C-alpha cells in the first residue's frame, strides 16, 4: 500500500526601506 | 582546454599552476618542509575575463575531476535542501579523487549574514563555512571561487583555510596572444596585421576576442556564398574584422584644424609616458596627468580631447558636468567614485570632464544644502584626483568656459597642473578643410574668401555652414555648388559674444602676470 | 592535536578545562559542596581565533563520548525531522556514558524569534530549548556552541541552565601571538638566524590562522626562491636539497609584509611607497608624528610606569599641495601598526542610519586591529559645523557628526586608535572635534622656506641622475611662494625635456641637463595665491 506525506518550507516576504534626500 | 590555451593572465595563471600543481606533482617537498599547501582560491575580477577557463585548464593539465557548481542553481526555495545539495556536492567531490571544486558567483549566495533577510541564505552560508573548515573538513581537495564584487562576501569566508588566497584578473600583449590562440584553427590571410587589432579594441574583456573572431570567420562565408575549389582561399581579411569592430569615437588628428602647437604638447605628453615608459623609470619620475582647457564656447575642446583620446590605446569615458548631480545623500560621490574606479581599472585611460565650472564652484562658502553638496562633491574629487591612491595611469582633461569659479585646490601643480588657453583666418581654412575631407568639391569655390570674412566666428559656427551648405546642395539633388555657400554666408549666428571674449582676454592676462 | 596545540587563550582553555575535566577526573569535590558544575559553554569572538580547534582538543583528550552536530545539517526537506534530528542525537548522547555536545554555527539554527518568519525556524528552537532544559532536562550530558554572532541568538538560549558561562575567546595579545608562532613552527624546520621573540612584536592583529597563514606563505616563498633555481625533477626529488631546506628570517619579513589581519581584509590599502627620507623640510613635524606614534607602541611599559594614556589625535591643516597626504603615506609605510586610509565623503549613504553604520564599522575594525592609525582624509566633509542648515542635508550632516565624537571620545576601553585629520579650511569643523581627547594637536604644515624647499627638491631627485656640476641651491634662492607640488612640477617639466631631448636624439644624455632644468623653469606656476595665503596666516595667528 502507499502513503502520503507533508511538507512546508517556506515563503517570500516583501520589506519597506526609508531613504536620505539632500534636497 | 590547456595550459597553452591562456593568454594575458601570465603571472596569476602562473601562480595558481604552481599552488595546485606542486602538492600533485611530488608531496615529498611539502612534507619535507613540514607545512601544508594553501586550499582555497578566490578569483575576481569582471565576467568573461577568463577565470572559468583558468580553473578548468588547470583541472584538465593535472588528474583532477572538476566539479563545477552554479550559484543561483543550487540555492531554492526548499527548507533543508540547498544544503543538503551542497553537502551532496562535497561528498562527491571528496569520494572519488583529489579533484577541483569551482563554485561560481558566491556573491550571489554570500550576503554577509547582516544585509540578508531569507532563512536559507544564512544556513547555506554556515553549511559552506562548516563544509570549508571544521573537524575532518577536506582531505586533499581545493576549492575556486569567482566573482565581480569580492567586497559582498562573509568575512568569515575569506579567512584562512576557506579563501586563503585572493587572485585579481582584470593589456595589448595579453589581448594579442588572446588574438593569436583564437584564430590559431582558421587560415585567415596573409596581409592581416594583429597590431591594428590589439590596438583598436581597447576595451574588450577576453571572452567578446572570441566572439569577435567568430562573428567575422561567419560573415567571411555569408558574403562568400551569395553567388556560389571553393575551400581553396578561404579566410577572413581586414574588411571583415573592421565590420565585425563595427558591428569610442572616430577621430585621428585630421578633423582638428590650427592650435598646432597645443597639439604637439597635448601629443607628448599623453604619447611620451605610453610610449616610453623605460625612459621614466631610467630618469625616476612620474609623468603629469591634469590639463584644464578654458575658452569660449564651441572651440573644439571636446575635439580637441577626442582627437589626443585616439592614437593611444586609451579607453575614454566622458561625462557632463550636471550629469552626475542628484537629489539624494551621498550619490554624486558614489557616481564620482564609480567612475574613477572604471577609469584606473583599464589602464591607461583618460577621463574628460566637462562643465568643470558646474562641479567645482569654488566651493569657499554658500550656507545652503546644495552648498554641503557642492563641498563634499568638491571634497570627493579632490581625493579621487590626487589622494591615498596609485595613480597607475590616468588622465584627467577638463573643460570650462568660466574657469574664475574654480577652487584653487583642483587648479594646484599634480591635479589640472597645465592651465592651456584655447583662443583666425588662417585657422578657419585649416578646420574648414578638415571638415570638408570627404566631399564633392567644386574647383571654381574659394575658401579664402569665405575664410575672411568670418571675423570672429567660431567652428561651430563654420560647421552650420557647411550643414546649410549641404542641406541646400540635397535640396538641389532631390557636387557642392558656390551659390548655396554664397546664400548661406548671409545668414550667420556669431553666438559668441564681445564681452565674454574681454573676459576670457583679462583672464588670460591674469594668468600670464602670474 | 591536543591540548598544547591551542595556545594564546591560556584563561579560555582553563575555563572551558575545568567544567569538561574536573566533574568527570575529581567528582568528590562538587559532592561535598553539594552543588552541581556548570553545564554549558558558548564559545564567541572573531573568526578564526581557535573555537572549531578548542572543540577538536577537549573532544580528542578526554575519553568521555564526543557527538558532532553541524547547525544547518539537522534540518530536512520534511516537516518534522529537524526537531526529531535533534532528538534523536541527545537521545544517543544520553543513551551510554558521559556525552559533550558540540554545535557549530549555533546561529544557523537558533534565530531570534519575533523577527524570524517561517514556523520550522521556530518549531526548531522550541524543540532546542526543550531538550537542554525543560522537565527532566538532562543527566550527566555537557553542551557546547560555537557562534561568531552571539546577539543573534534567542535570549531564551543564553540563560543559565542551557548556556551558562559565555567564554569570550578573542585576539590574543603580543604574548599570546608569540605562543601562537612558537607552536605553529615546531614542525616546520627553520634557521638558526630566524628570531619568534622579534617576529611577533610586528605583528599586531593577526589572530590564529592569520598567523598560520604567515608561515605557510613564508614556506611557499621560500620554496620557490629556490626551487626554481633547480631543476624541477618531476620525476624524482633529489634527497641532498631536501635536507637544505629551511626559512629565513628574510623570507618571514617578505610574507609579512604581504599579509593583512583577516578582519582588515576588506580596508587592504594599496602598497604605496613612500619613506621618511621622501618627505623633504618639516623634520620637527616628522620627529613630532614619528613621537605620538610609536612611544605607545614600542614603549608601553613607560606609559604604565607612568600611569597615564598617551595622546592619540592629529590634525593637520594648510594650503593645498604641502604633504599632509604625503607624510599620511609615510606613516602608512613604515609603521609597524595598521593602517585605514579612509577619503572624505566616501562613508556617506543614500539611507536613514547607514553613515553612522558605516563609522561604527570602520572604528570596530580599528579597535580590534589596535594600534592603528585612521587616517581620514579632507575632514572638513564630513566634520561639517553643526551651526543650522534647515535641511535634512543639515539633519543627516549633523547625525554624522555626532556620531564620530561618541565612537573617539566615548564608552569605549581606551584602546590605541590615533586619528590623522587632513583639511584645507579648519575654520569649518565643529570645535566639539579640535579638542582635547579627540584631536589634540593642531600641526600647520606651511609652506617650506628656502632650506626646506632646497631639501624637498634634494628628497625628489634621489633617484635621478644629475650632472655633477648642478648647484640645487641657485634655484631654491630664486623661488618665492611656491608648494612642494610645483617644484615637483618642475621637475617633471625638466624630465620631460630631457625625454624630449633623448628621443629626438634616438645612451646619448644620461642626465638631466642644466639648459633642459632651465628650460623646465622658464615656465614657472606658483600654484598657490598671495590673495588666500592670508586666511591661514590670519588663522593661524588668532
Ligand atoms: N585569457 C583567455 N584566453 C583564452 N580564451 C579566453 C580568455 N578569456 C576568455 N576567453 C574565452 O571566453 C569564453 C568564455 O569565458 P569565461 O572564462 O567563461 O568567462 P568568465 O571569466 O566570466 O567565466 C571562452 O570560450 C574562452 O575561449
Ligand atoms: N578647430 C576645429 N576644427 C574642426 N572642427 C571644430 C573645431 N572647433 C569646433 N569644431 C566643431 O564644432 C563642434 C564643437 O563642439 P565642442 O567642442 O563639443 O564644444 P566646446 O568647444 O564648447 O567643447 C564640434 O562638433 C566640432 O566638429
Ligand atoms: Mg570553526
Ligand atoms: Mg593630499
Amino acid at each position: 500500500a502507499a502513503a502520503a506525506a507533508a511538507a512546508a518550507a517556506a515563503a517570500a516576504a516583501v520589506a519597506v526601506a526609508v531613504a536620505v534626500a539632500a534636497a | 582546454v590547456g595550459y597553452d590555451d591562456i593568454g594575458g593572465c601570465r603571472k596569476q595563471m602562473a601562480q595558481i599552476r604552481e599552488m595546485v600543481e606542486l602538492p600533485l606533482r611530488h608531496p615529498q617537498l611539502f612534507k619535507a618542509i613540514g607545512i601544508k599547501p594553501p586550499r582555497g582560491v578566490l578569483m575576481y575580477g569582471p565576467p568573461g575575463t577568463g577565470k572559468t577557463l583558468m580553473a578548468r585548464a588547470v583541472a584538465n593539465e593535472t588528474g583532477a575531476f572538476f566539479f563545477l557548481i552554479n550559484g543561483p542553481e543550487v540555492m531554492s526555495k526548499m527548507a533543508g535542501e540547498s544544503e543538503s545539495n551542497l553537502r551532496k556536492a562535497f561528498e562527491e567531490a571528496e569520494k572519488n579523487a583529489p579533484a577541483i571544486i569551482f563554485i561560481d558567483e558566491i556573491d550571489s549566495i554570500a550576503p554577509k549574514r547582516d544585509k540578508t533577510n531569507g532563512e536559507v541564505e544564512r544556513r547555506v552560508v554556515s553549511q559552506l563555512l562548516t563544509l570549508m573548515d571544521g573537524m575532518k573538513a577536506r582531505s586533499n581537495v581545493v576549492v575556486i571561487a569567482a566573482t565581480n564584487r569580492p567586497n559582498s562576501i562573509d568575512p568569515a569566508l575569506r579567512r584562512f583555510g576557506r579563501f586563503d588566497r585572493e587572485v585579481d584578473i582584470g593589456d595589448a600583449t595579453g589581448r594579442l596572444e588572446v588574438l593569436r590562440i583564437h584564430t590559431k584553427n582558421m587560415k585567415l590571410a596573409d596581409d592581416v596585421d594583429l597590431e591594428a587589432l590589439a590596438a583598436e579594441t581597447h576595451g574588450y574583456v577576453g571572452a567578446d576576442i572570441a566572439s569577435l573572431c567568430s562573428e567575422a570567420a561567419m560573415q567571411q562565408i555569408r558574403e562568400k556564398m551569395d553567388l556560389i575549389e571553393v575551400l581553396d582561399s578561404l579566410g577572413v581579411t581586414m574588411d571583415n574584422f573592421r565590420f565585425a569592430l563595427g558591428n569610442s569615437v572616430n577621430v585621428t588628428w585630421d578633423d582638428v584644424g590650427g592650435l598646432d602647437e597645443i597639439k604637439e604638447e597635448l601629443k607628448e605628453t599623453v604619447e611620451y609616458p605610453v610610449l616610453h615608459p623605460d625612459q621614466y623609470t631610467k630618469f625616476g619620475l612620474s609623468p603629469s596627468k591634469g590639463v584644464l582647457f578654458y575658452g569660449p564656447p564651441g572651440t573644439g575642446k571636446t575635439l580637441l580631447a577626442k582627437a589626443v583620446a585616439t592614437e593611444v590605446s586609451a579607453n575614454f569615458i566622458s561625462v557632463k558636468g550636471p550629469e552626475l548631480l542628484s537629489m539624494w545623500y551621498g550619490e554624486s560621490e558614489s557616481n564620482i567614485r564609480d567612475i574613477f574606479d572604471k577609469a584606473r581599472a583599464a589602464a591607461p585611460t583618460v577621463v574628460f570632464l566637462d562643465e568643470l565650472d558646474s562641479i567645482a564652484k569654488a566651493r569657499g562658502g554658500s550656507l545652503g544644502d546644495a552648498g554641503g553638496a557642492s563641498d563634499r562633491v568638491v571634497n570627493q574629487l579632490l581625493t579621487e584626483m590626487d589622494g591615498m591612491n596609485a595613480k597607475k595611469n590616468v588622465f584627467v582633461i577638463g573643460a570650462t568656459n568660466r574657469p574664475d569659479q574654480i577652487d584653487p585646490a583642483i587648479l594646484r601643480p599634480g591635479r589640472l597642473d597645465q592651465l592651456i588657453y584655447v583662443p583666425d583666418e588662417n585657422a578657419r581654412l585649416s578646420i574648414l578643410n578638415a571638415q570638408l575631407r570627404k566631399t564633392p568639391l567644386e574647383p571654381g569655390l574659394e575658401l579664402t574668401a569665405i575664410a575672411k570674412a568670418t571675423q570672429g566666428f567660431s567652428g561651430a559656427d563654420l560647421l552650420y555652414i557647411v550643414q546649410r551648405a549641404a542641406k541646400y546642395a540635397i535640396k538641389d539633388s532631390i557636387y557642392i555648388t558656390k551659390e548655396h555657400f554664397a546664400e548661406a554666408m548671409k545668414t550667420a549666428k556669431r553666438s559668441v559674444s564681445d564681452a565674454e571674449l574681454r573676459r576670457y582676454e583679462a583672464y588670460s592676462q591674469q594668468m600670464k602676470a602670474s
